[PDB]
RNA sequence: CGAGACUCUGGCAUGCUAACUAGUUACGCGACCCCCGAGCGGUCGGCGUCCCCCAACUUCUUAGAGGGACAAGUGGCGUUCAGCCACCCGAGAUUGAGCAAUAACAGGUCUGUGAUGCCCUUAGAUGUCGGGGCUGCACGCGCGCUACACUGACUGGCUCAGCGUGUGCCUACCCUACGCCGGCAGGCGCGGGUAACCCGUUGAACCCCAUUCGUGAUGGGGAUCGGGGAUUGCAAUUAUUC
């Protein structure tokens, strides 16, 4: 299968687990203090949020055929509030969403190749499969 | 269902349920929804939570980080004052104390002349913007 | 090779073309089943030619869907109208036509437009006001 | 001062009446009786064949 | 317009009544619940949560925005 | 050898485009070259929106002018400079055609 | 499923329409039962279309209303479906038949229409259209939930569930019963 | 003569002719290969990259020639006419622009015009540089914008686009994929692209979803002010902006 077939909200959240079980994530010295995206009016409610954001990089870079910083930034972005002006759209923190796509290549779930930005490693389609399965048979929603 | 915890005090207002810890607090100056947040998260407490739950011990935790801010890893971006003018760091500031230093900061510049000191004291708008329509009615 | 015929569903800009071949799979929209996707609060819309006139028919053969334009709801009422032709159209020229007349028959009677094209598109902006045919107030003595 | 309740249904749409142009005159067979068939003024868009649920006959509404 | 509060401290009574109140609904929303008692509304909520692990209530919907209870398997 | 030309055309006028396009693939066959046949690439609306009044008073009218450029290519293979010279030949105003060494 | 096309939790069999005047404007079976409704987006393309458009999905429609709320139909019909099941908890019942006995107690029989009378204010007793009836209680039903959700805890779901259920059996408690009263007794009354 | 007619755009052509700066199908499909499922497995189906043909196609994409709407067919009505109503097919006699006569106006413009009459000024400029104001607010008006919340504020997550545009330009210059650093603003290294090649499979926002908050000026709202960092310019004071 594609990760597609599967219950995508599912999916992040196993594949997010998962990753916490590996021990590592290669996590940052910030989050737990920051602005994070300027789409935000308040501060992240926990530190958690980082594994849940590294299996949806991993979900979304094993679709495409190699993409980096610019992918991840978009889809995490949504409304800013200009204050008294019109919301318009914007992309937010590039630190985090870099720091991601580093710690995921640092595990082998993703590498780089071709066309480029990381693409998945046949280590990262073997793992998003696992997970895949418990997944499928549990729903489909 | 349990009370039983309640009452309890930063910086010179009472704080009981009402809202989510974080908001509960800033009823002082000098902190934000933001501020109370991130101290919160430093000091290990959950802050889904009511400021009617939650022990005395809790509360201290809060008023030890908020006050030495750097020395928990509170950066020097995130204060409201960075290299200040009166002190010579990086300073956060509470409750009645950033009326004194907002005091202190537009008569300086009356003394010094400087155009936001004069615009503010005659009541003219300090923002070179317009005022033209606005700033009444 | 594998027989195989195309057809295609239009509402406002989303076309939604369905290669129909011979096999049996899903019926598969960008290669997930139709219970995914999202929005999931239409679901039942575009589930309702499957279920009406049975799974047997539209498992005789493979059906997989591109679609590309528009947002979510355009895309939803253009695959629905392609699967529905799909169908029709491999009974029509390869099975008989006494089956691909009984689906036409079960459909055109409380109608969805699923045989024949919706006329509309997007309406000209005209300058003057901030709308199409909103326009900015006046003011009078 | 009170009568029951006729129903009565639309035999023929005769046209439309009012300063605006916004009230339809109606002709409704009284259903009840087929001997009387009165005119009664309908505000809403009227579809022949569809029922009017009568409370008067008394202050006839008519032209205007 | 209007102002209108409850209370916001988790408390001993509100609780109590709640589950000695239950032949009266059949229909339980936070919203329901927190009107007839003086409960949050949060806390109105989050008492259901707790209440789900009698299961003298039944999940019938799961919504993000707010949830919708039944009362045992339909009254 | 043979030799893999681009032939891109362009021009604003679809009559005098599509009749200089004519002529290049009718002749080219005729002394023997590749055929192809148009790639038509899509035509580029340039939008120019001005206001139609001198001092604004009155209302707000607005004109919008376009002008729309029209680009094909062709790709011929077949030999070095009997592509080149048996095309650009017979055509001198009004329609750009430029033959291009591009393409391997 | 071609047997009989269900609503999407819920049955669209045992819905009786309690008027016989109100008849051709109610239907949610006469043909026109729907899993999930939507025709096309268009109602206003004919005259003859409204006929087409059940109950149902004209409440549906109604309810999208005051600017921020407006053209978001995906919100009203997960707030919908919400609703039915609200609905179905509270009387037992089919939720279809509570909503379909509600437009039968909140349309109104008679009403006014203006009538010149020496330019004093007086007004001419008329009959109002059965279209007219369902559409004008739709309004009214959708605009008293939406009132009531503005500065009260209760969603939009549950002050539509609890607006349907007092209409059905009267209550005086739903804001469609109470305006039609007014209505009716003005309409006997004038010149 | 105006309007109609006409022209242009939007919709109906699996018919016509084409496409390697465009794609799709369709094998053979093998590999990265995951077993997710079936099959013992080879194999089959699968989001993408890669295998590519002397493959096939124009369906999506593109733009050329063609047809289709004429109230045509049928039924009522009407001077049985002009026309009207319904019905079928279906883009229905339901799209939107472009288009302006006869003639008026002391409408606006000498500050668009080395178009221009007369007048003023002209080496002592009203022909150029340095500096400030248009941005000053007790108050009146207009177009707006942001709001008054729970179809929302908040924290994670799902996910679909289109019209257009770009550097290497006759007085001044681009969009950025991709690496690294920084909460952020931003800084820094590459490479491609006058371009349906590259930016951009434009994977945008609304939307969808699991929570939190709970209708309480509340966290709705972001006014006003204070401190600090950076970006633009030789110059920002009277926040240029972020």
């Amino acid at each position: 299968v594609t990760v597609k077939d599967v219950n995508q909200q599912e999916f992040v959240r196993a594949l997010a687990a998962f990753l916490k079980k590996s021990g590592k994530l290669k996590v940052p010295e910030w989050v737990d203090t920051v602005k994070l995206a300027k789409h935000k009016e308040l501060a992240p409610y926990d530190e958690n949020w980082f594994y849940t954001r590294a299996a949806s990089t991993a979900r979304h870079l094993y679709l495409r055929g190699g993409a980096g910083v610019g992918s991840m930034t978009k889809i995490y972005g949504g409304r800013q509030r200009n204050g008294v002006m019109p919301s318009h759209f914007s992309r937010g923190s590039k630190s985090v969403a870099r720091r991601v796509l580093q710690a995921l290549e640092g595990l082998k779930m993703v590498e780089k190749d071709q066309d480029w930005g990381r693409k998945l490693t046949p280590q990262g389609q073997r793992d998003l499969d696992r997970i895949a399965g418990q997944v499928a048979a549990a729903k489909k929603k | 269902p349990e009370k039983f915890q309640h009452i309890l005090r930063v910086l010179n207002t009472n704080i009981d349920g009402r809202r989510k810890i974080a908001f509960a607090i800033t009823a002082i100056k000098g902190v934000g929804r933001r501020y109370a947040h991130v101290v919160l998260r430093k000091a290990d407490i959950d802050l889904t939570k009511r400021a009617g739950e939650l022990t005395e011990d809790e509360v201290e935790r809060v008023i030890t980080i908020m006050q030495n801010p750097r020395q928990y890893k509170i950066p020097d971006w995130f204060l409201n004052r960075q290299k200040d003018v009166k002190d010579g760091k990086y300073s956060q500031v509470l409750a009645n104390g950033l009326d004194n230093k907002l005091r202190e900061d537009l008569e300086r510049l009356k003394k010094i002349r400087a155009h936001r000191g004069l615009r503010h004291f005659w009541g003219l708008r300090v923002r070179g913007q317009h005022t033209k329509t606005t700033g009444r009615r | 090779p594998l027989q195989s015929v195309q057809v295609f569903g239009r509402k406002k800009t989303a076309t939604a073309v369905a290669h129909c071949k011979r096999g049996n799979g899903l019926i598969k929209v960008n290669g997930r089943p139709l219970e995914m996707i999202e929005p999931r609060t239409l679901q039942y819309k575009l589930l309702e030619p499957v279920l009406l006139l049975g799974k047997e028919r539209f498992a005789g053969v493979d059906i997989r869907v591109r679609v590309k334009g528009g947002g979510h709801v355009a895309q939803i009422y253009a695959i629905r109208q392609s699967i529905s032709k799909a169908l029709v159209a491999y009974y029509q020229k390869y099975v008989d036509e006494a089956s691909k007349k009984e689906i036409k028959d079960i459909l055109i009677q409380y109608d969805r437009t699923l045989l024949v094209a919706d006329p509309r598109r997007c309406e000209s902006k005209k300058f003057g006001g901030p709308g199409a045919r909103a326009r900015y107030q006046k003011s009078y003595r | 001062r009170v009568q029951p309740i006729k129903l009565a249904r639309v035999t023929k749409v005769l046209g439309r009446t009012g300063s605006q142009g916004q009230c339809t005159q109606v002709r409704v067979e009284f259903m009840d009786d087929t001997s009387r068939s009165i005119i009664r003024n309908v505000k809403g868009p009227v579809r022949e064949g569809d029922v009017l649920t009568l409370l008067e006959s008394e202050r006839e509404a008519r032209r205007l | 317009r209007d102002k209108l509060n409850n209370l916001v401290l988790f408390d001993k009574a509100t609780y109590d009544k709640l589950c000695k109140e239950v032949p009266n609904y059949k229909l339980i929303t936070p919203a329901v619940v927190s009107e007839r008692l003086k409960i949050r509304g949060s806390l109105a909520r989050a008492a259901l949560q707790e209440l789900l692990s009698k299961g003298l209530i039944k999940l019938v919907s799961k919504h993000r925005a707010q949830v919708i209870y039944t009362r045992n398997t339909k009254g | 050898a043979i030799h893999r030309i681009r032939i891109t055309l362009t021009s604003r006028n679809v009559k005098s485009l599509e009749k200089v396009c004519a002529d290049l693939i009718r002749g080219a066959k005729e002394k023997n070259l590749k055929v192809k046949g148009p790639v038509r690439m899509p035509t580029k609306t340039l939008r120019i929106t001005t206001r139609k009044t001198p001092c604004g008073e009155g209302s707000k009218t607005w004109d919008r002018f376009q002008m729309r450029i029209h680009k094909r290519l062709i790709d011929l293979h077949s030999p070095s400079e009997i592509v080149k010279q048996i095309t650009s030949i017979s055509i001198e105003p009004g329609v750009e055609v430029e033959v291009t060494i591009a393409d391997a | 499923t071609p047997d009989i096309k269900l609503f999407g939790k819920w049955s669209t069999d045992d819905v009786q329409i309690n008027d016989i005047s109100l008849q051709d404007y109610i239907a949610v079976k006469e043909k026109y039962a729907k899993y999930l409704p939507h025709s096309a987006g268009r109602y206003a393309a004919k005259r003859f279309r409204k006929a087409q458009c059940p109950i149902v999905e004209r409440l549906t429609n109604s309810m999208m209303m005051h600017g921020r709320n407006n053209g978001k139909k995906l919100m009203t019909v997960r707030i919908v479906k919400h609703a039915f099941e609200i609905i179905h908890l509270l009387t037992g019942e089919n939720p279809l038949q509570v909503l379909v006995n509600a437009i039968i107690n909140s349309g109104p029989r008679e009403d006014s229409t203006r009538i010149g009378r020496a330019g004093t204010v007086r007004r001419q007793a008329v009959d109002v259209s059965p279209l007219r009836r369902v559409n004008q209680a739709i309004w009214l039903l959708c605009t008293g939930a939406r009132e009531a959700a503005f500065r009260n805890i209760k969603t939009i779901a549950e002050c539509l569930a609890d607006e349907l259920i007092n209409a059905a059996k009267g209550s005086s408690n739903s804001y469609a019963i109470k305006k039609k009263d007014e209505l009716e007794r003005v309409a006997k009354s004038n010149r």
